[PDB]
């Protein structure tokens, strides 16, 4: 009943659009040890997409600012003290988040569906620590998300059918990290291609719960491949 | 920019 | 921290759409006792809207659930709790603005323009306390806030053209207050109408700087009026 | 509805 009451006020914030509030609870429910349902699992996911999704948003508003500003010292100095104090919030925000996934969320996952989808959410928060990251740094991040996306891409491969969400959302954001991480045009379109058309080849494994968000998912994939392509 | 987003 | 350097760390801010830091940087720049400019005037005020903004927002969602959750005492209690939470925060945060307001803002503004503004300004904050108000307290309260919303009204009318958008955003906000607050739809569409009527008599007397602003606010001024009068 | 920024 107190987990429950956590939840409950997790939903509350969600729908009032108060995300560190959200993000607190479930944090806290995560920090309680047992494992994680779809609903829990997808609330502790929405918060912390909210929570770091705006300091990436304000980190790309700062940086192209600072571009802009090439000649003025004074505005240019201070666009990058105030990226920098942006970093850092998106920093304590990743660790916060990977050190839920390293030390509660992939040890206790006792299903593929979950482990996937915890080491999707370890490949993308180390991705979004490359994204700001520098010199010798940067080189172990893009490494530990490149590790976490394999591993997860591996299972689902093995445990998951072509359709499932969760294996169509991995192959989504594994091909982004090539493009935008990697540098990897090429490597990013083949993995999107083949998650596409090994999809588009079995739509009669699609489930009516969740056919929507696989076909969305679909949709991002062709879309990001005709950007790459073009 | 097109990811699941997750 | 230097003036100018708090007010260009204010534009980032807003930029990057975080609040307040925005809120902080023009509260300190005020505290520092000199007359704000028409720019620094309009960011503390931007900063100030976003930040109660989003609280009168999450405030409207929890309550709607509390009341749609008439028949399950437990849950309803959850959601009440929460609102209160909400409040709280609602209300040092006007206390924050209403107390800049009479400390420096309204005794330093040396032009009827800046006064207008800065008692439109304490109008509008009491009017947000009034939204959350009960009984005795909310009765001088929403005293407070036609008090400074009258005198804003009476300097506009005598020193202002009909088409200035403070004259005519003051127009708005005091029928708003009329319609909401007093429960007057008659007064409040009697204060709308002759705004709007008044300032489309004198179509020539607007300006490019500000020609924008004073027919978005006619536009809401008459989106009011047929919205109270359907 | 009231001031619009
Ligand atoms: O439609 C309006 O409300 C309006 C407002 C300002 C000027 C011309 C207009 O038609």
């Amino acid at each position: 009943m107190d987990k429950n009451e956590l939840v409950q006020k997790a939903k509350l914030a969600e729908q009032a659009e108060r995300y560190d509030d959200m993000a607190a609870c479930m944090k806290s429910v995560t920090e309680q040890g047992a494992e994680l349902s779809n609903e829990e699992r997808n609330l502790l996911s929405v918060a912390y997409k909210n929570v770091v999704g705006a300091r990436r948003s304000s980190w790309r508003v700062v940086s192209s600012i600072e571009q802009k500003t090439e000649g003025a010292e004074k505005k240019q100095q201070m666009a990058r003290e105030y990226r920098e104090k942006i970093e850092t919030e998106l920093r304590d925000i990743c660790n916060d988040v990977l050190s839920l996934l390293e030390k509660f969320l992939i040890p206790n996952a006792s299903q593929a569906e979950s482990k996937v989808f915890y080491l999707k959410m370890k490949g993308d928060y180390y991705r979004y620590l490359a994204e700001v990251a520098a010199g010798d740094d940067k080189k172990g991040i893009v490494d530990q998300s490149q590790q976490a996306y394999q591993e997860a891409f591996e299972i689902s491969k093995k445990e998951m059918q072509p359709t499932h969400p969760i294996r169509l959302g991995l192959a989504l954001n594994f091909s982004v990290f090539y493009y935008e991480i990697l540098n990897s045009p090429e490597k990013a379109c083949s993995l999107a291609k083949t998650a596409f058309d090994e999809a588009i080849a079995e739509l009669d494994t699609l489930s009516e719960e969740s056919y929507k968000d696989s076909t969305l998912i679909m949709q991002l994939l062709r879309d990001n491949l005709t950007l790459w392509t073009s | 920019q097109s990811s699941a987003n997750l």
